[PDB]
RNA sequence: CCGAUAGUGAACCAGUACCGUGAGGGAAAGGUGAAAAGCACCCCGGAAGGGGAGUGAAAUAGAACCUGAAACCGUGUGCUUACAAGUAGUCAGAGCCCGUUAAUGGGUGAUGGCGUGCCUUUUGUAGAAUGAACCGGCGAGUUACGAUUUGAUGCAAGGUUAA
RNA sequence: AACUUGGGAGUCAGAACAUGGGUGAUAAGGUCCGUGUUCGAAAGGGAAACAGCCCAGACCACCAGCUAAGGUCCCAAAAUA
RNA sequence: CAAUGGUAGGAGAGCGUUCUAAGGGCGUUGAAGCAUGAUCGUAAGGACAUGUGGAGCGCUUAGAAGUGAGAAUGCCGGUGU
């Protein structure tokens, strides 16, 4: 296959998603975690367990 | 915003002044400070599995004789590098713009003769890789090399 | 926006009716009034340009009321000062300044547009069986009502 | 002198030599289209169908199918970070009426 | 035809000239200049010297002969400012915009 | 590589100062507000689009029942006739039945009042 | 004691109709020709 | 990898202006042209400026000098407006001017209908809850290593190498 | 439709009406439960205006038609039935 | 033939910005930017013409990211009232 027309396997790659760009793509403004509490922090979450 | 200079001063009080609240003056916000997230040092390299590895040889070589881009030549045979010369022998040969060449080991006066001839590049039956077979339009190979490379790639 | 006519002032022709008020209820007058004015009866209808036609009411003080409105149905009015609220009976307005009576119970019955405005000034209303207006040649109206 | 018609969803009142935009039809360039939903035929001869008029066509060649102007459907709700926006071109057709029967 | 005459950076806020520029524009040569040379304001004197030089202009120029000329339009429009400070109370300071102005006129004969 | 986000804002942004093109004062030359007034003037043309189709509505109506009173009966009863003798003409065409042609109008409220 | 909004160019527009400065009284010298102010004396020639 | 709000704090006499008693803190500021050919003379003006002429491909390239946006400030005007109650639009529409990326066209809009910005935060906000004067630029889920799961691809009772 | 296994979550401040009860005073736009509905997260018509009431769930046109709650003298479409 | 209100949130398809590889192209007979326009697509957006502008830049496929701003009493710079 030549370079200039290479493609890749079907399925094989994917788009990764990008978090907190525009209302639209669904993820805007909390980036997917809620309001508030530990969850809705940077380094918040709690530890496993 | 470790890294800029200075900055460790809580640039005004934190309350009564009827300013944001700041607390360096190389705050990403700022301008001339830290920048959050961007470009680290790091290496981009991965590995596959080495019969994976062989196979993308081989299919790279089958590729090309399919497309009929593989000339075999017996040897080379240049005595000194010239490089009026092997430009004839690739035009005497109908090999397109683009031709990677291929020697049996290290062929000196081969190597240095293509080295200018815009659009050829010279390689060892070893160092073949994916990239170079699969740019270059057309092959030529040393019967020697052609052995050889049957003998290791399968 | 395909065909429906739109009256524009090159072609609405308003004419004049001389409407009598003796003997008549002042909201079952008013309301029919306020509706010729209004030229809801025109089949040429426009609501956003004054079609509609001319009135002139003439006893206006032949009015007569059911119930016992006379003395209630008191019209109260305001001058914006502290205290300043002014009210008066109905009766009184019917043998005082009986033409003001039916020239506010009808505009009362219109909006309070420009285009409102611009139609309670085609009303005249006057006391007395003669009106001032025999140049505009106003034919007569029945109500319906 | 003037017909009424049904075309689409909707009635256009119609007389011979006018220019009319109705629905999207499965007809050409050029054509010639026949309307047999005739609901009255007004004018110096009044003919009031009952539901349509038995027998009146109204014929007419077509020319220009195209697309409407572009309206912009645009819609949010306040404060809950939704919107919407669409874009939307009716197709119709230029019809111009070339006769009249009853 | 037309003449034109500027006064770049002149040291005067825009809104201080254009208050006398208001009455020169469109009235006959003689008349401005009588106007500016009797107004007591402060920009009458610079606005007398823009007017001057188109009108010299004009005459060495285009041979467009004075008697004849109207300040076709006349305006003025701003310029670099100058950013000062004026030591205020409890140790604050507040700001002082020396403005500028660019004044341009224009004559003509009215004819092509 | 870093890459400077130059030349996408402007461009979004003068489309929709173009597109608030002749509102009052400063609604038609700031984005942070051509905006807002942008969204609600679309937010507007979409009701408006639907109030269009009952207003015209309407204003056939008005139409419709003053032409029938100077026949002397009213829109009620000329719709209820016209649906008993089996006519199918919109509100739309009735009115414009009545403005041009006065005595087809005529004949078919004859034809309406004797379907009683 | 300070403004609750801006005022917009329309209202300053607005504001300042009535905020301009009058032409001189000047009326033309009866020696010179020049014009001076009236009830003043002529600067350019010195008279009455 | 960065191209002058970036990349050094510092592309430029920068650890310098500057600030502090002192430790210390700590900026902002690149771009005429190919060549300086950097505008001989004339005209107004005391000068700054300007307007011709000339240099140059270009001088709205004239030294604050490449391109030159927006906020903002002006000068013209085509259409409107001095009885009106306006989250400033939409929708319906006369009148008056204009004529295109020719398409069921552009500008303004008498008069009617409907209609209390946006964000955040909330049970609920036109909210007199919070946030933004306005324009522009910059400004927030990335990377390393490991686990888990899914897709893909080798080849399979085997698969795979690390230094 | 339901269930099983696995990957990813957000939610732990609710509200008002109707109805069965506690608490209060057969007080509260009160408070705590149960059972619907709606709002939350729902535009549209009615209730003057009016998150929770009544009717009804908006894919996008149309200057087509029929109706629900509410209505039909004028404001304001329809009976001065 | 059926479905298509929607917030926390899950899933999918995509539009754009810089750079790189290859292929194929455009450019003082005027590139990128900038401004205007009554143009095209379902949207993110894409062209075309005319002016200013005086040298670089598109398109196809695929790769990587300092990739998209309107709000943080955000920072810097301009300009208002
Ligand atoms: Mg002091
Ligand atoms: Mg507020
Ligand atoms: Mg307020
Ligand atoms: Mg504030």
């Amino acid at each position: 296959m030549k370079l200039h027309e290479l493609k890749p396997a079907e399925g094989s790659r994917k788009e990764r998603n990008r978090v907190g760009r525009g209302v639209a793509t669904g993820n805007g403004k909390t980036s997917g975690r809620g309001h508030k509490g530990q969850k809705a922090r940077s380094g918040g979450g709690v530890r496993p367990g | 915003r470790s890294a800029v200079s200075g900055g460790g001063r809580k640039p005004w009080k934190q309350k009564g002044t009827g300013r944001a609240r700041q607390g360096t003056i190389r705050a990403p916000q700022w301008r001339g400070g830290g920048i959050v997230f961007g470009p680290t040092p790091r290496s981009y390299a991965y590995k596959m599995p080495k019969k994976m590895r062989r196979l993308a040889l081989r299919s790279a070589l089958s590729f090309k004789a399919q497309e009929n881009g593989l000339t075999v030549v017996d040897a080379f045979n240049f005595e000194a590098p010239k490089t009026k010369e092997f430009k004839n022998v690739l035009s005497t040969l109908e090999q397109p713009k683009k031709v990677l060449v291929v020697t049996e080991n290290e062929d000196v006066n081969v190597e240095l003769s293509a080295r200018n001839i815009p659009g050829v590049q010279v390689t060892t039956a070893q160092g073949l890789n994916v990239l170079d077979i699969t740019n270059a339009d057309s092959l030529v190979i040393t019967e020697a090399a052609a052995k050889k490379v049957e003998e290791v790639l399968g | 926006m395909r065909q429906t006519f739109m009256a524009n002032e090159s072609n609405i022709e308003r004419k004049w009716y001389v409407i009598d008020a003796e003997g008549q209820t002042l909201g079952r007058l008013s309301s029919e009034v306020a509706s010729i004015l209004r030229g809801k009866n025109k089949v040429t209808y426009t609501p956003h340009v004054d079609t509609g036609d001319y009135v002139i009411v003439i006893n206006a003080s032949k009015i007569e009321f059911t119930g016992n409105k006379e003395t209630d149905k008191v019209y109260y009015r305001h001058s914006n000062h502290p205290g300043g609220i002014k009210s008066i009976t109905a009766g009184e307005l019917r043998r005082t300044n009986p033409e003001r009576l039916i020239e506010n119970s009808i505009k009362g019955m219109l909006p309070s547009t420009r285009l409102g405005e611009k139609q309670g000034k085609k009303l005249f209303v006057y006391g007395g069986a003669e009106h001032p207006h025999a140049a505009q040649q106003p034919e007569n109206y029945e109500l319906r009502g | 002198m003037f017909a009424i018609i049904e075309t689409g969803g909707k009635q256009i009142k119609v007389e011979e030599g006018q220019e009319i935009f109705v629905e999207k039809l499965d007809v050409n360039e050029g054509d010639t289209f026949t309307f047999d939903k005739v609901l009255f035929v007004g004018g110096d001869s009044v003919k009031v169908g009952a539901p349509t008029v038995e027998g009146a066509t109204v014929t007419a060649t077509v020319n220009k199918q195209g697309r409407g102007k572009k309206i912009t459907v645009f819609t949010y709700k306040r404060r809950k970070n939704s919107k919407r926006k669409k874009g939307h071109r009716q197709p119709y057709t230029k019809l111009t009426i070339d006769k009249i029967n009853a | 035809m037309e003449a034109k005459a500027v006064a770049r950076t002149i040291r005067i806020a825009p809104r201080k000239v254009r208050l006398v520029l208001d009455l020169i524009r469109g009235k006959n040569a003689a008349e401005a200049i009588a106007i500016l040379k009797l107004t007591n304001k402060a920009s009458s004197p610079v606005i007398e010297k823009v007017l001057m030089s188109a009108l010299a202009n004009a005459e060495h120029n285009y041979d467009m002969n004075t008697d004849e000329l109207v300040v076709k339009e006349a305006y003025a429009n701003e310029g670099p400012t100058l950013k000062r400070f004026r030591p205020r109370a409890q140790g604050r300071a507040s700001a002082i915009n020396k403005r500028t102005s660019h004044i341009t006129i224009v004559v003509s004969d009215g004819k092509e | 590589p870093r890459v400077k986000g130059g030349t996408v804002t402007r461009a979004r942004r003068k489309k929709t100062i173009k597109l608030a093109k002749g509102y009052f004062g400063s609604k038609h030359t700031l984005y942070k507000v051509a905006k807002q007034q942008v969204m609600k003037s679309g937010q507007y043309a979409f009701r408006d689009r639907r109030q269009r189709k009952r207003d015209f509505r309407k204003l056939w109506i008005t139409r419709i029942n003053a032409a029938a009173r100077q026949h002397e009966m009213s829109y009620s009863r000329l719709m209820n006739g016209l649906k008993k003798a089996g006519i199918d003409i919109n509100r739309k065409m009735l009115s414009e039945i009545a403005i041009s042609d006065e005595k087809a109008f005529a004949q078919l409220v004859t034809k309406a009042k004797d379907a009683l | 004691a300070v403004p609750k909004r801006r005022t917009s160019k329309t209202r300053k527009n607005k504001r300042r109709t009535h905020f301009k400065i009058s032409v001189p009284g000047m009326t033309e010298c009866p020696n010179c020709g020049e014009y001076k102010l009236s009830h003043r004396v002529c600067k350019n020639c010195g008279s009455y």
